[PDB]
C-alpha cells in the first residue's frame, strides 16, 4: 500500500514563519535557514507586523567530544562527538512547544596527522549542524498534531 | 607542470595518465 | 564571599596521598579566582594551581596555571635533566561580540609529554595523544564570513601547524534558479622539525547548484571548481631520501560534478499498529571528479574520513585539501522510518552502499588494503535507531569494506533511563585489525597495544537510594585481551546544606615497553561540597565518560 508523499514535510500552517536565535550569523542558524528554504518556507524578520506567524526560536547548542574507546595503553582510539540542540516553536494564539535534536558522530584519532584530524573534526561539525537542522524539520509535524490535539 | 591545450573544456574534464 | 573551601583528599598509585586546600577569591562580578595548594606525597612537594574565570563583552573564558617547582619521581626517571619542574597552562575562551565578531581560544601546553599520566585530568586526559593550541578570530554576517586562525599541536608520543590559516565564505542564493557560493583559503604549513617541507597553499572553490523539490521528491545538481596553488620550500632533505620528488610550485585544477536525488513513499501500518506511518526514502548520488596526480604535493592536513551511512553521500574522501581522490561513483541508500499516531518518529533504519565505476586515485596510494578490489560495491554502511519506549532506546551502526575483507567498524548501545538518577546502559565498540592497519601508521599495525584493534564492552549503571544516596558504577572491558580497560565506582550522600561523595577508579594509564604490558592506575578520593544527587557528575568522571543515548 505504498504511495508517494502527498503532503509537505513542513505543515501548511508553518509555510511562513519567523526564525529567531541569539546567534543569527552562526552555523546552526545558517543550516536551519537553508533547511527551511529547502522546503519552501518563507522566513520573516522578528520585527515584522504580520500576525499569526509561528516563530522558531533556536536555543543554545552544545557540542561534546568524548573518548568512546581506548587502545591497550589507555590512549584514545575513537572519539565520539555529540551535538545537542534545543529550540521552541511558538504558535502565537495557541502555545509554545519545545523540540530538540541529538546528533552522534565518530572518528578515529591520529596524533601523527593531528592537524589533519583537526580539519576532519571541523568537517564533522559542519555536517552535524545540517543533520540537526533536518531533525528539527522532522519535528515540525509532531508540533502541528499537538496543536490539533489541544 | 604543464600547459593546457586549446580545448580547455574537454581537457579540464579528462583524467591524468 | 572570599575564603577557604573545604579541603579534599585522594589516594592514587601515582602520587600516593594527595591533599587539596582550595581558596576562592571573588575579585569582582565576572571575575573569580581559585588558588589551590595541592600537596603530593610521592613527589614530596606542593603544586600550585591557579584558576581564573572571567566574563567580558568578548565572551566567557577560563585560564588555568598549574606549577610544580620540583618532582622527585620525574627527577629519578630523568636524572640527567636540568630541572624537574612540571607545569600546565590552559586557556579556553569562547565569545560572540555584537553578533558579528567570534573569538575562540583552545590552548593547552604542558611541560612534558607525561603530564597527564601523572597529574589530575581536569582540562586534559591521560587518553589524550596531543595537546591542542588554537586561536581563531572571525567576522560573520548573513552572507559572508572570514576567519583567521592558528593551529598548533604538542604531540606526546614532528607535527604540522597552520601559521596562519585564513578562510573566506561568500554566498548568494537567488541568482536565477541557481544557488551560488565561493570558498577561499590561504594557509601556511610549518613543521616542528627543521628538515621537513614548509608550504604556502592558496585555494579557490566556486560552487553552483540547481535545486528542485516536490512534496515527495527532490533533486540537486551541483558543479564545483577547485583551484589550488602550492609553493613548497625546504624540500632538500625529503627529496634526497624519496624516489618521488616534491615540486616547489604546484597548480591543481579540477572540476567536480554531483547529482543527488531523494524520494519519499508513505504507507499506513494497518496490520501492526493502526495510526502508525511508515516512510521509505530512497536516495541516490552520482559523483564525478577527474584524476589528478598529486604525488608531488606533500600531505599536510588530509586524512581519510570514516564512512558511516551519512558519510556515504559525502563528496570528499579526505579532509583538508592536500589529497583529493578522483571519483566516478554512485552512492545508493534507503532509509525506513516509523512514526506513531502523534507523528513522532519511533524507529529509523538506513542501509547504503557506494559503487565505483573506476578506482579512486590521488597519485599517492599507500594505504594497505587486504585485497586488490578497485571497482564495484566496495563500501557498505548501515545505521539504526529505535526508541522502544520513553525509557528504553537502542542505537547501532556498522561499516563494512570489501577491500579490508572484513567489517570495518561497528557500534551498538542499549539504554534504559527512568530519570537523571536511575539508568542502565550497555555499549559495544568494534574496530577490526584490518581497519587499524589500513587507516593508521605502520607501527600501529606492528605494535602490541594497537594491532589487535578495538573490541570493547561497557556497562554503566546509576541508582538512587532513600532520595539522599546515589550509587554509580561503570565497567569497560576488552574482549580481545580479556582485560579490564576502565572501572569506576562512586557513592554520594546529599543533604540540605552539604554533600559528600567518594569515588574510586581503576584505569589504563600507559604501556610498559620492558615487560610489554599495560599499566593501571587506581585512585580513591573523597569530596565535600557546601549545599540533585550528583549522579551525572559522577558518571562523567572516568576516562570513558557516560553519554546519554535516550
Ligand atoms: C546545475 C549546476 C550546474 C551543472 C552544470 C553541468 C556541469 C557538468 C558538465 C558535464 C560534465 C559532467 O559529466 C561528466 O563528464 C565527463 C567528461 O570527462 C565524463 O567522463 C568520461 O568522459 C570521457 C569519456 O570518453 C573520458 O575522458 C573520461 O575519463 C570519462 O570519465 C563523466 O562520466 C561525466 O559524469
Ligand atoms: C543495516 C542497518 C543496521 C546496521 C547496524 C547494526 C549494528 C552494528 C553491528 C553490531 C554487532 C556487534 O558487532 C560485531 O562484533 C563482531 C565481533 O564481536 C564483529 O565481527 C568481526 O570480528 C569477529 C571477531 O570475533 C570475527 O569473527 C568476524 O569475522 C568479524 O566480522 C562484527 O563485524 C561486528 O559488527
Ligand atoms: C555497571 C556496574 C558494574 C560496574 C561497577 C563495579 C565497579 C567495579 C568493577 C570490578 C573491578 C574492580 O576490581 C578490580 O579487580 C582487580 C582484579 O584484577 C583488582 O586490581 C588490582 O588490585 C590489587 C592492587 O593492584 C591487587 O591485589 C590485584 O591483584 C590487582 O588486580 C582490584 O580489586 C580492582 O582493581
Ligand atoms: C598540463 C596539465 O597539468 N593538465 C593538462 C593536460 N591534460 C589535458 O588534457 C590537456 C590532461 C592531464 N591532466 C593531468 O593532471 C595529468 C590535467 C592537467
Amino acid at each position: 500500500g505504498w504511495h508517494l508523499r502527498d503532503t509537505t514535510q513542513v505543515p501548511s500552517t508553518m509555510k511562513v514563519m519567523i526564525l529567531d536565535s541569539g546567534d543569527p550569523n552562526g552555523p546552526l542558524s545558517r543550516a536551519v535557514r537553508n533547511q527551511l528554504r529547502l522546503n519552501g518556507v518563507e522566513l520573516l524578520d522578528k520585527e515584522t507586523t504580520r500576525k499569526d506567524v509561528p516563530s522558531l526560536r533556536l536555543g543554545k547548542v552544545s557540542i561534546a567530544k568524548d573518548t568512546a574507546s581506548v587502545f591497550r595503553n589507555g590512549q584514545t582510539a575513537e572519539y565520539q562527538m555529540i551535538m545537542t540542540v534545543n529550540a521552541t516553536v511558538l504558535i502565537p494564539g495557541r502555545d509554545i512547544y519545545p523540540i530538540s535534536a541529538k546528533v552522534f558522530r565518530s572518528f578515529f584519532d591520529n596524533p601523527q596527522m593531528a592537524l589533519a584530524k583537526d580539519n576532519e573534526q571541523d568537517m564533522i561539525v559542519k555536517e552535524m549542524y545540517d543533520r540537526a537542522a533536518e531533525q528539527l524539520i522532522r519535528k515540525l509535524p509532531s508540533i502541528r498534531a499537538a496543536d490539533i490535539r489541544s | 607542470a604543464c600547459k593546457w591545450e586549446n580545448d580547455i573544456w574537454h581537457c579540464m574534464w579528462m583524467d591524468c595518465a | 564571599r572570599s575564603g577557604f573551601l573545604i579541603p579534599n583528599a585522594k589516594y592514587t598509585t601515582t602520587n600516593y596521598f594527595e591533599f587539596y586546600l582550595p581558596y576562592y577569591w571573588n575579585i569582582a562580578p565576572n571575575m573569580d579566582a581559585t588558588i589551590t595548594p595541592h600537596y603530593m606525597h610521592r613527589r614530596g612537594n606542593i603544586m600550585w594551581e591557579n584558576e581564573f574565570r572571567y566574563l567580558s563583552q568578548a565572551g566567557a573564558g577560563l585560564m588555568e596555571l598549574d606549577y610544580l617547582p620540583s618532582d622527585k619521581v620525574y627527577e629519578d626517571e630523568h636524572p640527567n635533566d636540568d630541572s624537574s619542574r612540571r607545569w600546565l597552562f590552559y586557556w579556553n575562551h569562547s565569545g560572540v561580540m555584537d553578533q558579528v565578531w567570534r573569538f575562540n581560544v583552545d590552548y593547552t601546553k604542558v611541560s612534558d609529554p607525561s603530564y597527564f599520566n601523572d597529574f589530575d585530568n581536569k582540562y586534559g586526559s591521560s587518553t589524550d595523544g596531543y595537546a591542542t593550541q588554537k586561536f581563531s578570530v572571525g567576522y560573520a554576517v548573513q552572507n559572508f564570513n572570514a576567519t583567521v586562525s592558528t593551529k598548533q599541536f604538542q604531540v606526546f608520543s614532528s607535527s604540522y601547524s597552520a601559521e596562519p590559516q585564513l578562510d573566506v565564505n561568500y554566498y548568494q542564493n537567488d541568482v536565477g534558479p541557481f544557488d551560488t557560493r565561493i570558498y577561499g583559503q590561504a594557509v601556511h604549513f610549518v613543521n616542528t622539525r627543521d628538515d621537513m617541507p614548509e608550504a604556502t597553499r592558496v585555494h579557490l572553490e566556486p560552487t553552483i547548484n540547481l535545486p528542485l523539490s516536490n512534496n515527495w521528491g527532490s533533486i540537486n545538481t551541483e558543479a564545483k571548481f577547485l583551484a589550488t596553488h602550492y609553493q613548497q620550500t625546504n624540500l632538500d632533505w625529503y627529496n634526497s631520501r624519496n624516489t618521488t620528488k616534491l615540486d616547489e610550485s604546484v597548480n591543481r585544477v579540477m572540476p567536480q560534478f554531483k547529482v543527488d536525488g531523494k524520494m519519499v513513499f508513505e504507507r499506513d501500518m494497518e496490520m501492526l499498529a493502526p495510526g502508525y506511518t511508515q516512510t521509505l526514502e530512497p536516495r541516490a548520488q552520482y559523483l564525478y571528479v577527474p584524476y589528478r596526480d598529486q604525488s608531488d604535493i606533500y600531505n599536510y592536513d588530509s586524512s581519510l574520513l570514516q564512512s558511516d551511512y551519512s558519510g556515504l553521500f559525502r563528496d570528499r574522501t579526505y579532509g583538508g585539501l592536500d589529497r583529493i581522490a578522483s571519483a566516478n561513483q554512485v552512492t545508493t541508500g534507503v532509509t525506513s522510518r516509523i512514526y506513531d499516531d502523534a507523528a513522532v518518529e519511533r524507529f529509523n533504519i538506513s542501509v547504503g552502499q557506494i559503487y565505483y565505476f573506476t578506482e579512486s586515485r590521488t597519485g599517492d596510494d599507500n594505504i594497505t588494503w587486504e585485497n586488490d578490489d578497485k571497482t564495484g560495491s566496495l563500501v557498505w554502511a548501515g545505521d539504526t535507531y529505535w526508541r522502544i519506549s520513553e525509557r528504553w532506546g537502542l542505537r547501532g551502526g556498522i561499516q563494512y569494506d570489501t577491500r579490508l575483507d572484513n567489517v570495518a567498524t561497528s557500534n551498538s548501545s542499549i539504554e534504559y533511563r527512568r530519570d537523571e538518577d536511575r539508568l542502565v546502559q550497555l555499549n559495544y565498540h568494534y574496530a577490526s585489525p584490518e581497519y587499524i592497519q589500513a587507516t593508521l601508521p605502520k607501527y600501529y599495525s606492528t605494535a602490541e597495544q594497537y594491532k589487535n584493534g578495538i573490541s570493547q564492552v561497557g556497562a554503566v549503571a546509576s541508582r538512587p537510594i532513600a532520595d539522599r544516596w546515589s550509587i554509580v558504577g561503570a565497567y569497560y572491558y576488552d574482549t580481545n585481551a580479556n582485560k579490564q580497560a576502565d572501572s569506576m565506582l562512586g557513592v554520594q550522600y546529599s543533604s540540605c546544606c552539604y554533600a559528600i561523595r567518594v569515588g574510586y577508579e581503576r584505569k589504563l594509564n600507559g604501556w610498559d615497553n620492558d615487560k610489554q604490558h599495560a599499566v593501571y592506575d587506581n585512585a580513591i578520593g573523597f569530596n565535600i561540597e557546601l549545599r540533585g544527587l550528583g549522579t551525572q557528575e559522577m558518571l562523567r568522571s572516568n576516562i570513558l565518560p557516560y553519554q546519554n543515548t535516550l
